[PDB]
């Protein structure tokens, strides 16, 4: 069941590639509001 | 390209199978005639070639070995194995992948190259694991099912693959879906059954040879008497005895109270004798199953002594007997009926007389296995003894102490009667055509079977008498040879005035407890008791 | 009255997606950076 | 720095000595005779007998005694779980490293110890079970396959206990798997002696027992 | 703090004096000298008899008495459960804090 671990392991990945685009998300967010407030 | 199918360098010696080869040549001819002889013969016939082979048999005998062997005996890609149930897992549809995951390499190789790629070997041991009937096992969960229709939909499905070879093994071929026990999938199954004399010797021979090449083995060894003494023993328990007396006499050389120590010279000395073998044979190991290991020891425990004529005459009669029923045409059932007074020897000398014929069958019926049982069991019981007497050619059964199996008691009368009507009608039918079969039966009380009208289903009946005369009293203390001359004469001097009457039974049983005073009391302690239980005609 | 029974259990696994808010948060970002520059 | 005398075990003389002859003699002779005699080693000892006689001191005690790896213990029955295929996982994983040393190192890997106990909980007679939704078979098919093998193990020693010795399938106890069965039984007069001297060892050390016991 | 006026029980000087000379008397005398003895400790105690006599009374105060832990308490066949496996499990949990203290303060 090695590969069918692989498989699951790919399926994890997936998973975490859905957390760091969340991550990077909200990274971007936090740029958002400190370039808005800077503005002013 | 030119692959041949067998290994150049096999030889059928260092296979080291043992008493199978008729097997195994039944294997080969039918599994690889097909492949061996060369390809245009095949071509212009166009015969296809088997692909499932499934081996069956009770525990510990070649079939894992064999299965070894045929895999290292071929020249090709190497065998995936599967050790039992490793193939299902947690999740929906992950079991039929991954037994296709098996075959997708043939199927890609078979459809690149066509015809002319290799062989691959595909082994499912305890294929009873996976494999049970769909209509039977448990209703929890398909998983049993979709498993069983992935294997039989890819092992012969609508694209044709003839270029593998699937084995199976293993311990109760019943159980086996059918649909795949038919031509084309698993179609050869044979019996791995328990070797004979010549197949013992062939196995103690090829686990021996190695110690007698470096002179370990001392001379003395008769691999023959090993041979003849050891009854049903099975290839494993062949080998566990050998490594046990090796372990027996290796431990000869340790010290292990203290630090343990071993002697650098005597180390050098070692040999394995005869009298490991005979230990190793009792204290160790033992055999299981097997058919016999009779107690003759416990029926028979003081063998026999010929006190006068009667006894030679008896068993002349049985030997008569005997000799009559081997050949005959006719009269195919004799029945033989023994009995007399009571404590006068009626089953030893029946034991012994079934002992000297030397039928492959020989079994006795005996009560003292059933205690308590109710009117019903005991049927049984005879009926499945008597089953089991008609397979054989030959067949000699014993039913000893007929009333006690009767559970009669004179106060009513009261019995079982069902046990009466069955043992009746077993008396009278015939066994089964070109059989036969031998009855002996034993009683102390002639007149209530007589009463009960069972006696003449019996053929003849046999006298066995006791004790009659002093002078024979005389003699068989004699042979038994308890008391000086002295005491002799001393006895002789009264009991020669009367007649005595005295079953050997109790004999013994006087004997004995006139042992146990002191020697100035014993003779006299002797004749009393001789004299006081001995009131009768 | 006949005896009182148990079970095995079998799992399965949900897949979930991925792209939409960062689609979202990237056409969002790339101009405030210039309005403040 | 071992001997008999310190693993405090009284009135089991000739038990010991079956077990040792049987078990760790050709583990110790130096190996080129043994090599010549070409005979691999047994792999099974089973203990059997009434509530109370030290089963598990023994088993205990030799493990302590082989220097080799820690034990591997399984307290009855902790393999058993809910999901398909899951018991079977476990048991593979118990032999894994064993198998891995063979690969790795041959006749010169260590010696990997498992210790069963209440062994008949899980094993018994295939079919004797019904209606158990069949978990408890493939266990047993899973072990029978894995100690015996198509591929072979030659570096492993399984003990297990049960005070029911009967019910045991069959097939689990022929010479190869589980061989050398031993009967632990009370004692006799000498061994109830050994005991009590063993017992009391400490409080006659520092004179806290009476002269008149 | 604990005083045998407080217990409550009436009738039973000569159970509940047994029970703690085998049980607890073991764990009152000093250290040193239960070392030099090498005796391990009583593990259980069985009470039986006719309904309404005073068993779970005698149990509870024997609770509270002991400076320990909050009891864990089984309700009869509480511990049951539907799917294979399961009810060992709940058995395995109830001796596993003893096992860790056990490894990290030892005696
Ligand atoms: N006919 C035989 N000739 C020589 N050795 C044999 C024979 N039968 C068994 N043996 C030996 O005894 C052992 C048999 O092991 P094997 O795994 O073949 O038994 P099995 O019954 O096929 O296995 P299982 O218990 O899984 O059914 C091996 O050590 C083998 O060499
Ligand atoms: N010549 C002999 N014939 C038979 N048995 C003999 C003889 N000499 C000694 N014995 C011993 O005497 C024993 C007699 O007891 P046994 O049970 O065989 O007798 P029996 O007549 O069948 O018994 P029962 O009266 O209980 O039916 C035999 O088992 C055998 O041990
Ligand atoms: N032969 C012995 N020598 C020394 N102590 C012994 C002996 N037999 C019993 N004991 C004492 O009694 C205890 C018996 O516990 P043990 O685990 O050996 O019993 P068991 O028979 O295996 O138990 P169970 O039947 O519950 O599985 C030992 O720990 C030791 O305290
Ligand atoms: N010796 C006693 N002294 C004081 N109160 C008592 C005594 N024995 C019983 N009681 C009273 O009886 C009540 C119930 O008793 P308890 O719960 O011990 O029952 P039990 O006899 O152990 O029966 P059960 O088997 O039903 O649990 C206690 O709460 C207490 O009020």
């Amino acid at each position: 069941m090695a590969e069918d671990a692989d498989m699951r392991n790919e399926l994890e990945e997936m998973q975490r590639r859905a957390d760091q685009l969340a991550d990077e998300s909200l990274e971007s967010t936090r740029r958002m509001l400190q370039l808005v407030e800077e503005s002013k | 390209n030119r692959q041949s199918i067998i290994n150049p360098d096999w030889n059928f010696e260092k296979m080291g199978i043992g008493g199978l080869d008729k097997e195994f040549s039944d294997i080969f001819r039918r599994a690889f005639a097909s492949r061996v002889f060369p390809p245009e013969i095949v071509e212009q016939m166009g015969c296809k070639h088997v692909k499932g082979i499934l081996l069956y048999g009770p525990p510990g005998c070649g079939k894992t070995l064999l299965a070894r062997q045929i895999g290292k005996m071929l020249n090709a890609r190497e065998p995936k194995v599967v050790n039992g149930p490793e193939i299902l897992n947690k999740y929906v549809g992950e079991s039929e992948a991954n037994i296709r995951k098996l075959f997708a390499d043939a199927e890609e190789e078979q459809r690149r190259l066509g015809a002319n790629s290799g062989l691959h070997i595909i082994i499912f041991d305890e294929i009873d694991a996976i494999c049970k009937q769909r209509g039977s096992m448990a209703g929890s969960t398909g998983v049993h099912d979709t498993v069983v229709n992935q294997l039989l939909s890819k092992i012969d499905g609508v694209e044709q693959l003839n270029n593998i070879l699937v084995i199976g093994m293993t311990n109760r071929p019943d159980l086996i879906d059918e649909a795949l026990l038919r031509p084309g999938r698993l179609e050869v199954k044979m019996e791995i059954g328990l070797p004979d004399e010549k197949g013992r010797l062939q196995i103690l021979h090829i686990h021996t040879a190695r110690m007698r090449g470096h002179q370990l083995l001392s001379a003395d060894v008769d691999i023959k008497e090993l041979a003849v003494e050891t009854k049903n023993f099975s290839g494993a328990e062949l080998e566990g005895l050998v490594r046990a007396a090796q372990s027996t006499a290796m431990n000869r050389h340790i010290k292990a109270s203290t630090k343990v120590e071993v002697d650098m010279e005597k180390a050098e000395s070692l040999q394995v004798t005869r009298g490991d073998f005979l230990a190793s044979l009792e204290n160790d190991i033992k055999p299981a199953f097997g058919t016999n290991q009779e107690d003759y020891a416990s029926y028979i425990m003081n063998g026999i002594i010929k006190w006068g004529d009667p006894v030679t005459r008896v068993l002349d009669d049985g030997e008569l007997l005997v000799q009559q029923t081997k050949n005959s045409d006719r009269t195919p059932l004799v029945s033989v009926l023994l009995e007399g007074p009571p404590h006068s020897g009626k089953t030893a000398l029946a034991a012994k007389i079934a002992e000297e014929s030397n039928f492959p069958f020989i079994k006795i019926c005996s009560p003292d296995k059933m205690i308590g049982f109710s009117e019903t069991a005991k049927c049984q019981a005879m009926k499945k003894i008597f089953d089991d007497a008609y397979k054989s050619q030959l067949s000699c059964v014993v039913v000893d102490d007929i009333e006690r199996l009767l559970d009669y008691v004179p106060i009513g009368p009261r019995f079982s009667n069902l046990v009466l009507q069955a043992l009746l009608v077993l008396l009278k039918k015939a066994p089964p055509q070109g059989r036969k079969l031998l009855i002996i039966g034993t009683t102390s009380r002639k007149d209530v079977l007589q009463e009960m009208e069972m006696l003449n289903a019996f053929s003849t009946t046999i006298h066995v008498p006791n004790i009659a005369t002093g002078e024979q009293l005389l003699e068989a203390l004699e042979l038994l040879g308890n008391f000086k001359d002295k005491e002799r004469t001393t006895i002789a001097q009264q009991v020669k005035g009367k007649k005595v009457w005295i079953g050997i039974k109790k004999l013994l049983m006087l004997i004995e407890m006139s042992l146990q005073m002191d020697p100035e009391y014993r003779v006299r302690k002797f004749l009393a008791l001789l004299r006081e239980e001995g009131a009768s005609p | 009255a006949s005896g009182i029974i148990m079970d095995s259990s079998i799992s399965k696994q949900a897949l979930s997606e991925i792209e939409t808010r960062h689609s979202e948060i990237i056409k969002l970002e790339n101009s405030i950076r210039e309005l403040h520059d």
